[PDB]
RNA sequence: AUAGGUUUGGUCCUAGCCUUUCUAUUAGCUCUUAGUAAGAUUACACAUGCAAGCAUCCCCGUUCCAGUGAGUUCACCCUCUAAAUC
């Protein structure tokens, strides 16, 4: 089997970059009260919570 | 009580094996405690939104 | 084949032809296709009434009990079928639908009386 | 027009049939026209197309007095092997597919009516034990609910919720409420 | 107690009365044929092969048990009135677990009214044939069993074929099985066709029916005419043990009747056609003396 | 359950002894020819651990599977020497033999 | 004609006529026999006629043969436990050898019947599926049930084209 | 009616043989042409005759005119008749494998209703003989004269059940699958019967044919075998 | 079906899934019915699990299996 | 293969080619109705519109289903043992 080292390198780099670029609670759980959407993702909250 | 068909099978097997008890087959539900759907869950096991 | 997560479920796989459905009650991985690979066939269900006016349901109850005891889930139509068989309690939604149909027919009868 | 339509079997003990065929099968002298030494593996579909016969009609279609009927047992026997009871395949006798299907149906009907003798084997019993004592075929003791006329479980019946719970739900679903439903009809409305 | 049809004594009497004709028992079947095989055999080897064939014939002639008509199944497992009117057709639920005897297999019906009940015998048989098909059985009753078709079969002297079809189609304790067997026996008795069932597994059942219905005159006549005097005497003895309180048995005890004397006492006491029995017996005795 | 090696017990002939504490053994099995329906010998090479170096080229040995492979190709060990090359002891009578003749007569004891 | 002496040996019927199914303990069978000498004659026939049948019925059992290594012919069986079973076959006929090995290390007929019954359970007759696995494809093949639309067109009322 | 083909002489009937100089009539015999060949001009014809009851023969006739050749061949054939033994007057007594020169013929006894599954010339000759059920395979050179000669030799050298019983001094017992384990004695020795049984041969040293075995085991895949054909 | 890399449809940018209207009485009765049904079903599932594990234990180290193993070992001896 | 045609002035033998059988695709010409099944040549490039949401916010899902046959002994059995369901 030909070694697949680029895959391992990519996996390790992605893991490192995810554990150094963690989004914080202030970013993840912020809300725009006028539109009731998460600015981090843009996804609208369910109606029953508005 | 057991469901009708399952109760019938339990009784039929009981009679086949020679036992002639008249006691109804019965399901214990004491150990099945019904938790309200809004009871707090384990936050430790919950995931997190991935950065992107 | 390894699926990410998933579980065994007892469900209905559709066979037959156009306008003529037939169901095989099978235990299969929930991620597998509806009519694809399965672990074991646990019965059948012909939804069309036959020449005797009957809907035939075959249930391999020993194997159904075995697979439930092995951690298999159940699709809602399968739960309703087992409720009709008397193997399970009648599903809440069957009772609710029966009550809703009763109320609708009462409304229709009241309309007829009003007219 | 044949005078034997109502009673086809008559044609087989008429002297005309004896002159034409004698004691040999009605298909004995027939021969298919084809290229090569190996014939095609199916016969023609039908010798009669829009009330017109083809050049070489098959044994059944060449004689209009021969009627494929389940009561014409003597004719049907000529298309069944007397030593094995197996219906000859169509290229064996040269009958077209239509008449072969008709003969097969007639033979099956004659066998089902007891008019054609066929081998009926002797089989073993379905079950080893003939007891009828099991609960599957005997009577199961009625459950107490079945005696008392109650549902199998109490929750099968509608119970009006308390007013406090209904008010709590009306507070929870402000502005998205539908008309409150009372207890359902006790029986199915007719 | 009164003997059963499976009693070893009754079984032995009926086995000897049936007979064992190898040529009839192993008549050439009309089926797909294969080239025969050939063996060089001594006299001893031929005798051993004949004995093995006799054993195979004995296995083939084993008598089906005679069963009483099954009682109808009328049992309600539940009455869920909430489901009434929600469905237009009944549901039939068959438990198809492999290792269960078919008479211990749970088959239930959910009716449109909401009643969960047990299946009837006919429904049970139909479902078992649906899911566990048996060679020779059909889901729907064949039309051969109608009155006119069975009359045709009788007119062709194909009674054994009718009984084989009945055995393949119906269960022994079913109403249809009992009715068809009884009508075949009645035809045989009415037309003196007892030899048709000899050396078959149905002769014992036919004899049992005749004895239990007190109509052994025709069979006794046939046995006397075929010079099977031992069979007739055994038939009379079986009649006596089945009906030990009848006039015939008491007369046989009183007169110490044995052998042909038993037949004479039966003809004088409890024969619907005793005069013709006496005539045939006298003819048999006269021919025996002449020979 | 006791081993991860497929071949549990195998009889073979020693064909090599040039490795340290390892015997190279030739094992033949009978394989059916699908077309001819005749059984032919199929050969496979096995490395067997021989701690004492008691194996000689040409002797018939029994090999038992190791619980786990001790090397890339060494998955078995020498359970015993069934037939020492040129030093066969007749298992039936227990006497030494040279081919089909008794070196020591069975009657001698 | 078929090549070789006794070509019947190279037929599947002959190979399946074998009656020795070894227990699961037997792993290896060594057959030591002599090419010459009347006393081992039966053993030679055992190699000629019965080893193919034994191998056919026991594919995973290693069978190995040895010639003219000992004064007498013998069989040795090696078991999974490490036990070895020695069977002297000198002065015996090949039938005697077959019967002996069947008796001492062969599965009895009861166990084989139990295995066959266990096999039967896998092919459940009530299961519907391909002919390769099931007696029937679909419930439409059962008499009295609604037939396939391929053969019998369904009435206009139960078809979606005329229900819409 | 046509022969094996529309333009072929083979299979054509020539009618009954003419009354002979010996004074015998042959109205119960039928004649069939097997081959017609130009000899370089004259004509050589191979014909076969038979009464359908085991009496059959064949002959070569050479003449400048075809009809004279037919007559010569037919008249000579009636005076060189074979008698062919038939098992139950419908088939042969046992399988026959023969080679005449380079032509191999392998014939198999078959049950009733099997019909004649044979080379067309063999079908014609079997109809003349009265054999109604048989299988035959012809291999090697397909030479009509050699085929006819080999067929007649093989059919004339078959051992009946009675001959086998007299030779071995034992009962010949027939086992039929349709008749169960019933032993049917088809032949018994006319002389005394041996009290010693035949050696129960564990494995007979019979020469098997790879075609028969391959057909039995299911590795014969020929698209030409077991094809539907007209009744023969 | 779409993968997580496929963009959302432009026709669905402004879509709100309005929750369905609620009937208080039926809602409450349905909640109670689901609770009771799920309790019964969990009891049945636990019984089936106990049955399965019991069958496994009986197959591996049951009295019948022990006697069979002893008989087989002896008969081999 | 139940075989057949074809080398020579002729016979026999050997030997190839072809015919007869059954499927699939495409082409010509010709085609009425009903039911069912199946349905790009191309791992070439793609306009356009849809194919993943749900839900009192967290999460969960979008790693599935659906598609293709480019590459190609990763698929099967045993041992061991994660993740997952109960
Ligand atoms: S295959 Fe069953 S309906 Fe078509
Ligand atoms: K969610
Ligand atoms: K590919
Ligand atoms: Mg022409
Ligand atoms: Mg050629
Ligand atoms: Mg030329
Ligand atoms: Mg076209
Ligand atoms: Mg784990
Ligand atoms: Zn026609």
């Amino acid at each position: 089997v030909r070694p697949r080292l680029i895959a391992e390198l990519a996996r390790r780099v992605r893991a490192l970059r995810e554990q150094l670029n963690r989004p914080r609670d202030s970013q993840l759980y912020a809300v725009d009260y006028e539109t009731l959407t998460r600015p981090f993702s843009g996804r609208r909250l369910p109606v029953r919570a508005w | 009580p057991y469901p009708p068909l399952l109760r019938a099978m339990i009784i039929a097997e009981r009679q086949k094996n020679g036992d002639t008890s008249t006691e109804e087959p019965m399901l214990n539900v004491q150990r099945i405690r019904m938790e309200p759907w809004d009871y707090p869950a384990k936050q430790e096991d919950k995931g997190r939104a991935k950065g992107t | 084949k390894a699926y990410r997560g998933g579980h065994l479920t007892i469900r209905l796989a559709l066979g037959g032809c156009t306008n003529r459905p037939f169901y095989r009650i099978v235990a299969a991985h929930n991620k597998c296709p509806r009519d694809g690979r399965f672990v074991e066939q646990l019965g059948s269900y012909d939804p069309l009434p036959n020449s005797h006016g009957e809907k035939l349901v075959a249930l391999n109850l020993d194997r159904i009990r075995h697979w439930i005891g092995c951690g298999a889930h159940l699709s809602k139509p399968m739960e309703k079928l087992l409720g009709l068989a008397g193997f399970f309690p009648l599903h809440p939604m069957m009772i609710t639908n029966a009550e809703r149909l009763r109320r609708k027919r009462a409304r229709e009868v009241l309309l007829a009386s009003q007219k | 027009i044949s005078p034997y339509k109502d009673e086809p079997w008559k044609y087989l003990e008429s002297e005309e049939y004896q002159e034409r065929y004698g004691s040999r099968p009605v298909w004995a002298d027939y021969r298919r026209n084809h290229k090569g030494g190996v014939p095609p593996q199916r016969t023609r579909k039908t010798c009669i197309r829009r009330n017109k016969v083809v050049g070489n009609p098959c044994p059944i279609c060449r004689d209009h007095k021969l009627h494929v009927d389940f009561r014409n047992v003597k004719l049907l026997e000529q298309f069944v092997c007397a030593h094995t009871g197996i219906i000859f395949y169509a290229p064996y006798t040269g009958v077209c597919v239509k008449q072969h299907k008709r003969l097969t149906q007639a033979i099956q009907k004659a066998r089902d009516h007891g008019l054609l003798i066929y081998h009926i084997p002797q089989v073993e019993p379905r079950d080893l034990d003939f007891s009828t004592s099991h609960g599957a075929v005997s009577a199961t003791p009625p459950a107490p609910t079945l005696v008392s006329g109650d549902p199998w479980y109490p929750w099968y019946n509608w119970k009006q919720p308390p007013e406090r719970e209904l008010s709590r739900l009306r507070r929870l679903y402000q502005g998205h409420l539908q008309e409150e439903s009372g207890p359902p009809p006790e029986s199915m409305p007719k | 107690k009164k003997p059963t049809f499976m009693d070893e004594e009754v079984q032995s009497i009926l086995t000897k009365m049936t007979g064992l004709n190898l040529q009839k028992t192993f008549k050439p079947a009309i089926q797909e044929l294969k080239p025969p095989t050939y063996k060089l055999m001594t006299q001893a080897q031929l005798e051993e092969a004949t004995r093995q064939a006799v054993e195979a014939a004995k296995v083939r002639l084993k008598m089906p048990p005679v069963l009483e008509e099954r009682v109808p199944i009328n049992d309600v497992l539940a009455e869920d009135k909430i489901l009434e009117g929600t469905e237009t057709t009944k549901y039939v639920f068959t438990d198809i677990s492999y290792s269960i005897p078919h008479r211990e297999r749970f088959i239930v019906v959910r009716e449109p009214s909401g009643t969960l009940r047990k299946a009837s015998w006919e429904e049970r048989d139909r479902m078992i044939q649906v899911y566990f098909p048996k060679e020779g059985r059909k889901i729907l009753t064949p039309i051969i069993f109608k009155e006119e078709n069975l009359r045709t079969m009788y007119s062709q002297d194909r009674h054994v074929d009718v009984l084989n079809l009945c055995f393949a189609q119906f269960e022994p304790d079913s109403t249809e099985y009992i009715k068809v067997h009884h009508k075949t026996y009645e035809d045989i008795d009415k037309r003196g066709k007892y030899d048709l069932l000899r050396s078959t597994r149905y002769f014992g059942g036919m004899v049992w029916y005749f004895v239990n219905n007190k109509k052994i005159d025709g069979l006794l006549i046939d046995q006397i005419q075929r010079d099977l005097i031992d069979d007739a005497t055994n038939l009379v003895q079986l009649y006596h043990v089945l009906h030990p309180d009848g006039q015939s048995a008491q007369g046989a005890k009183d007169q110490a009747a044995e052998g042909i004397n038993l037949i004479k006492v039966f003809a004088k006491t409890e024969a619907q056609k005793g005069a013709y029995i006496e005539l045939t017996l006298q003819t048999y005795q006269e021919a025996l003396s002449r020979h | 359950v006791r081993s991860s090696v497929h071949a549990r017990w195998i009889v073979g002939k020693v064909i090599g002894t040039k490795m340290q504490k390892t015997a190279k053994v030739r094992v033949t099995r009978l394989v059916l020819d699908p077309y001819l329906l005749k059984y032919f010998n199929k050969r496979k090479t096995y490395f067997a651990h021989d701690a004492l170096q008691q194996c000689t080229v040409g002797d018939i040995v029994l090999l038992r599977a190791l619980p786990v492979p001790r090397a890339k190709h060494v998955k078995h060990e020498l359970a015993e020497i069934v037939f020492k090359v040129g030093k066969v002891i007749d298992p039936v009578t227990g006497k030494p033999c040279a081919g089909t003749t008794y070196l020591e007569s069975p009657l001698s004891s | 004609p078929m090549k070789g002496r006794f070509p019947i040996r190279r037929t599947l019927q002959y190979l399946s006529q074998g009656n020795v199914v070894f227990k699961d303990s037997v792993k290896v069978m060594t057959v030591n026999y002599n090419t010459h000498g009347e006393l081992g004659e039966g053993a030679r026939k055992f190699v000629f006629f019965n080893i193919p049948q034994i191998q056919y019925k026991n594919p995973w059992v290693q069978i190995m043969m040895f010639k003219n290594m000992t004064p007498s012919p013998f069989l040795r069986f090696y078991l999974d436990s490490g036990e070895q079973v020695l069977v002297d076959v000198e002065t015996k006929s090949n039938k005697e050898i077959m019967e002996h090995i069947r008796k001492i290390l062969g599965k009895n007929e009861e166990t084989l019947r139990e295995e066959e019954e266990e096999k039967k359970q896998l092919s459940h007759p009530a299961n519907f599926g391909p002919r390769k696995y099931c007696l029937r494809e679909c419930i439409c093949e059962v008499e009295g049930q609604v037939p396939c639309p391929s053969l019998v067109p369904l009435p206009k009322e139960m078809r979606g084209k005329y229900k819409a | 009616e046509r022969g094996w083909s529309g333009n072929s002489w083979g299979g054509i009937s020539l009618g009954p043989p003419d009354p002979g100089p010996c004074g015998e009539t042959y109205e119960d015999f039928d004649t069939r042409i097997l081959e017609v060949r130009n000899v370089f001009k004259s004509i050589r014809v191979l014909v076969a005759v038979g009464n359908g009851k085991g009496a059959a023969g064949f002959s070569i006739g050479k003449a400048t005119d075809r009809m004279d050749a037919f007559r010569k061949a037919k008249n000579r054939a009636v005076h060189h008749l074979h008698y062919i033994e038939r098992y139950e007057d419908h088939t042969i007594f046992h399988d026959i494998s023969l080679r005449f020169k380079r032509t191999h013929i392998k014939m198999k006894k078959q049950p009733k209703g099997y019909g004649l599954r044979c080379h067309r010339a063999i079908i014609t000759i079997c109809r003349l003989i009265g054999i109604k059920d048989m299988y035959a395979k012809v291999s090697g050179s397909i030479n009509m004269l050699s085929l006819t000669q080999g067929l007649f030799r093989g059919l004339s050298r078959q051992e009946t059940h009675q001959q086998l019983a007299d030779k071995k001094g034992l009962h010949v017992v027939e086992i039929r699958e349709e008749c169960g384990p019933l032993p049917i004695v088809v032949a018994s020795p006319r002389g005394p019967l041996r009290k010693d049984p035949e050696p129960e041969d564990e494995v007979p040293d019979v020469k098997l044919d790879w075609e028969d075995v391959k057909t039995a085991q299911g590795m014969k895949r020929s698209v030409w075998s077991n094809l539907k054909r007209a009744a023969t | 079906r779409k993968t997580r890399h496929d963009p959302l449809a432009k026709s669905k940018i402004e879509r709100v899934n309005m929750p369905p209207a609620v009937d208080p009485a039926e809602f409450f009765v349905l909640m109670e019915r689901y609770q009771h049904y799920r309790q019964t079903v969990r009891a049945l599932r636990m019984e089936f699990v106990s049955e399965v594990q019991r069958k496994v234990h009986e197959a591996r180290a049951g009295v019948l299996a022990e006697r069979k193993a002893l008989k087989d070992a002896a008969e081999h001896r």
